[PDB]
């Protein structure tokens, strides 16, 4: 009923063997509310939280104090026990009064393996407490060294892939943005071209629904939008028909060489839902959107164009109707 | 220096055994070849002197060491290796469990560059109505170990060993053999401590040939030293 | 007829060029079924081998004893010959009489390059021969560490994969009873919401159609299926609505931990085909899942639960009906 506790904290694992063999409690709460799991995860004892846990144990179990084993095996140093209790469903995002999590903990301690660990099973690095710190501040304040290293190694990543989202949004509202002008160039009365414009009309939409993608991700993601200005396009006359579609084959190309810097960086920092997102809307629209712009511009080009009407007239009226 | 130098390369062979084992002569001649820097030979065998008495299985066992994988570490421990073209001689004794026993010279050497192999065979105190010579067992084989031990009342070596060949009806004679091996020179031969050596062997026929057959591949290489 | 076969033998390239030129016998079997081809590769002979696989050479090639040029060049130690073998269309997976197959050759003789050419060309690293041993045990026999080294790394990929899968069968598995019990909870009299039950039921049934789909895989793979037991969930009693789906989101929250864990797992192997499937139908799942139970606890918090009845009545009506 109550002394297999003391057998517990003396390390005494046959006897908690034997003890519990016969009909004992298993889930004892105590004078202030620890159970034999957390003084058994506070000292270094491995067998007894292993035969703790066959004999039904709760591996959260809510401390007077705000504590689980979870956070004291964090806080004292033993591996295996933290290894054994987050395989068997110890929460790792649980609180104290105070806030901490086990990372905030691990971080303190300076336990560098345990750290691994933890965010390998989904500990969040940016977490405060009730007074404002991270695991970062905890580290840094404390002259633990590489714990500070590797975290501040995926702040850095979240930062940069967040940066990076926000720079291609703004990239695919700025092609948009130039198509309209291509568009409506045609549309004038000495340019009577109606079939480039309903062509540039088209990719002027798509390019918008290509922004609004990455911003229904971004919010998927809990990165914050910002949006910024959109520089105008740099001619208002695109002197002919060829002229306009090799200057759209260039703005596709720089679009598809940011597209592969992103992707780079999503995969340095470990991202494979990123990386998956990437390839599956984006890379094979770019390779298609290139090969039919050369295509066109080699038509053009052969066809005699622009030292000729009759040439753009003819493909105006042939291939973009 | 040289008695390794002797296996550089591939090793042709001409194996022939006269036996005679209870009022039953025998001739037999393998023709095959061997390389020792894998432990390889690749054998076919056939008797000249019709149909036999005594299973195939039973003659494979008594039919060159001097081709087993040596590795660098065992350079020390290759007797069989130091007398090349030196050769050697060994004398086997070969004991069934109920039944009788085979004693067995061999001369082992070089001649030119073929390896040529000479054995004489007795086989004696049998039970011509038996299972073991009856034609009972089964056309089969298994992987086995040979313990060679120094021998320096010889100079030379003792191999000690045990055959386990499975009847058809799951039973097994244990052939217990006995063999010493001695070099025909006075020259130096290295000693090898005893330590085991590992033996894998497979058996088949010509689909095409109509005599009495049994082709056989075999892997063989030694070892029992725990070295760095 | 015969007379090329002794010239393949002594390495006269230019007699056996001379002779071929001349028709002759390209498919030779000899006196033991020896084709120029296999004394050729037992030999380090390129231009031989080269010169006769251009003439109509078979590169399986039947032996009296069961072997085949790749089986004797991989012995041998010649790479050279087994690169341009692998690419006339050796295979890879031929076996002798005691069963060996080009692998059990090359971690037999202890060619570590030749080992990498044929793992990359399909070699499996568990085939056995008829004594029953596997390329890492001729390894392991016979003193030669480095095959054994590179041939433990695969063993192990294998049986870690095998063992992660397993383990996203049973965590699947059981969040699909938490649901089932989430769901019967607000089915009671004293909790009469009937659209927060139908909504777990339906979460209940799309959970184990995630776990059967692992199923299948792990049996496309060629693995082994062993299921284990499944734990019952923490509680009986959810206390509300917002702490039931507070709950849900923490174990979307640790099941998309263990995803990220295997996929980083079946990359360090090399195992395109369980990443592209783990990112196709399970990563992009959950980001969607943790979007929606994110937006239903703020909705909910906002409206002015748990202490507020008519807010998760309204809630219940409007959102989840």
């Amino acid at each position: 009923g109550k002394e297999l506790l003391e057998a517990a904290r003396a390390g005494q694992d046959d006897e908690v063997a034997v003890l519990m063999a016969r009909g004992a409690e298993v889930n004892a709460a105590d004078d202030v509310g620890v159970t034999p799991l957390h003084l058994a995860a506070q000292r270094g004892h491995l067998a007894i939280v292993s035969v703790l846990l066959a004999f039904g144990a709760s591996v959260n179990a809510a401390d007077l104090w705000g504590q689980t084993p979870l956070h004291l095996a964090a806080t004292a140093g033993h591996l295996e026990i933290v290894e054994v209790l987050l395989r068997s469903g110890a929460s790792v995002n649980a609180r104290d009064n105070i806030g901490h999590t086990p990372l905030h903990l691990a971080a303190w301690a300076g336990h560098l393996e345990i750290v691994e660990v933890l965010l390998a099973y989904g500990a969040d690095v940016f977490a405060q407490d009730k007074f404002g710190k991270t695991p970062f501040d905890l580290a840094i304040d404390n002259g633990n060294e590489d714990i500070a290293e590797v975290l501040q190694r995926l702040l850095e990543c979240r930062r940069d892939a967040e940066a990076a989202i926000n720079y291609q949004i703004n990239l695919e509202l700025y092609a948009s943005y130039v198509y309209l002008s291509m568009s409506y160039y045609f549309d004038r009365d000495d340019v009577a071209l109606k079939n480039f414009a309903k062509y540039f009309l088209h990719q002027s939409h798509e390019e918008r629904e290509h922004a609004e993608k990455l911003m229904k991700l971004q919010n998927q993601r809990g990165g914050e939008i910002s949006l910024q200005s959109i520089s105008s396009p740099d001619s208002d006359d695109w002197e002919s028909g060829l002229n306009a579609m090799e200057s759209a084959l260039h703005l596709e190309k720089a679009v598809n060489a940011s597209l592969l810097r992103l992707h780079k960086l999503a995969t340095d920092c470990n991202d494979p839902h990123l990386c998956d997102f990437i390839e599956t809307h984006y890379l094979n629209e770019q390779v298609k959107a290139i090969k039919e712009l050369g295509d066109h511009v080699t038509n053009l080009r052969k066809m005699g164009a622009p030292e000729s009407g009759l040439a753009e007239y003819l493909f105006d009226k042939h291939t973009l109707g | 220096s040289k008695g390794e130098e002797l296996f550089t390369g591939v090793v042709p062979i001409l194996v022939e055994l006269d036996g005679d084992v209870n009022g039953h002569k025998f001739s037999v001649r393998g023709e095959g070849e061997g390389d020792a820097t894998n432990g390889k030979l690749t054998l076919k065998f056939i008797c000249t002197t019709g149909k036999l008495p005594v299973p195939w299985p039973t003659l494979v066992t008594t039919l060159v060491q001097c081709f087993s994988r040596y590795p660098d570490h065992m350079k020390r421990h290759d007797f069989f290796k130091s007398a090349m073209p030196e050769g050697y001689v060994q004398e086997r004794t070969i004991s069934f469990k109920d039944d009788g026993t085979y004693k067995t010279r061999a001369e082992v050497k070089f001649e030119g560059d073929t390896l040529v192999n000479r054995i004489e065979l007795k086989g004696i105190d049998f039970k011509e109505d038996g299972n073991i010579l009856g034609h009972k067992l089964e056309y089969n084989f298994n992987s086995h170990n040979v313990y060679i031990t120094a021998d320096k009342q010889k100079n030379g070596i003792k191999a000690n060993f045990k055959i386990r060949h499975n009847v058809e009806d799951g039973s097994v004679q244990l052939a217990d053999h006995y063999q010493q091996n001695t070099p025909i020179g006075d020259g130096p031969v290295l000693l090898p401590d005893n330590h085991y050596l590992s033996t894998q062997s497979a058996l088949s026929k010509d689909p095409n040939e109509k005599r009495d057959h049994m082709v056989l591949l075999e892997f063989v290489t030694a070892a029992g030293i725990t070295h760095h």
